[PDB]
């Protein structure tokens, strides 16, 4: 949940 | 997708130099010399004794809580690392599960004071006696003699960016599905951080780097322990440790 979301908030 | 994908040139590898450096700079947390200025501020009797009368639940809370600080700064660093973002979801993912622990263990040895053994947390520098509360004490001077093994080597900033590199693409973490990209990523930040030491007349430190079983042992001893704190504490790990350290070290 956590790691995908700080991979795509770009 | 990424020229570091095939094999570099020299003129590229020495861009690569340049490049993990740049990331490094822009996600090391907290400056060198802010640490190195804040070496004479030292946690009094007092100070050590109140963090040894803390719960092992609110150590561990805090703790959990500061060291997924580090991590986030760590996952920052490989969004901005070349290639990195080129790969797929599922091996960036596999990647920072298995390094951002073992990226923010090398960079904690920037935080450690060789000179008196301390450590710098929550604004000042103390001895491995302030995590004394944790229940943990195998794991807490395992990890003060691994800063102090790479405090030996004086690393300058521009070798803990290249090095650290190295330690987030590991081409051998299981569960990478492209794994001929990671082992050619690998091998290009591997010419980077030769290349760097070759040009600083540094390679005398390449034996005297850790052997990776160094890192990974410091990795499952914390799983453990954490894993021994959940048994203990529950609800504490359940309501009160952060999501991102839980996706990490205990499963989602
Ligand atoms: C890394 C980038 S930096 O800029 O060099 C930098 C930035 C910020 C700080 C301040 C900070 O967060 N201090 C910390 C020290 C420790 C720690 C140290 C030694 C032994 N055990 C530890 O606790 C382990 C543990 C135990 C249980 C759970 C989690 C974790 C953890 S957190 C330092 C350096
Ligand atoms: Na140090």
């Amino acid at each position: 949940k956590i790691l995908h979301r700080l991979l795509q908030d770009s | 997708e990424n020229l570091y994908f095939q094999g570099a040139s020299l003129t590229e590898i020495e861009h690569l130099v340049q490049s993990v450096c740049k990331s490094y700079r822009e996600t090391c947390q907290l400056r060198l010399e802010d640490l190195l200025r804040q070496r004479s501020n030292i946690f009094s009797r007092e100070e050590v004794t109140g963090y040894q009368r803390k719960s092992m639940w609110e150590m561990w809370e805090r703790c959990a809580h500061h060291l997924t600080e580090a991590i986030q700064y760590v996952v920052e660093f490989a969004k901005r690392l070349s290639g990195f973002m080129e790969l797929c979801q599922n091996d960036q993912i596999v990647l920072l599960k298995a390094g951002a622990m073992e990226v923010v263990l090398v960079r904690m040895c920037r935080a450690y004071n060789a000179d008196n053994r301390t450590v710098f947390f929550e604004g000042k520098y103390g001895g491995m006696e302030l995590f004394r509360a944790l229940g943990c004490s195998e794991l807490i001077s395992s990890i003060f003699d691994f800063s102090h093994s790479l405090s030996a080597l004086h690393f300058s900033e521009d070798e803990i960016a290249l090095y650290t590199a190295l330690v987030l693409i590991n081409a051998h973490r299981p569960g990478l599905q492209e794994k001929r990209k990671v082992e050619q990523l690998q091998y290009n930040l591997e010419l980077a951080f030769h290349h760097h030491l070759c040009k600083t007349h540094r390679q005398s430190i390449l034996a005297k780097l850790p052997p990776k079983g160094k890192l990974r042992s410091l990795c499952s001893q914390h799983v453990e322990r954490l894993q021994i704190f959940q048994h203990l504490h529950p609800i504490v790990v359940q309501a009160a440790f952060p999501p991102l350290y839980k996706e990490l070290f205990s499963g989602g």
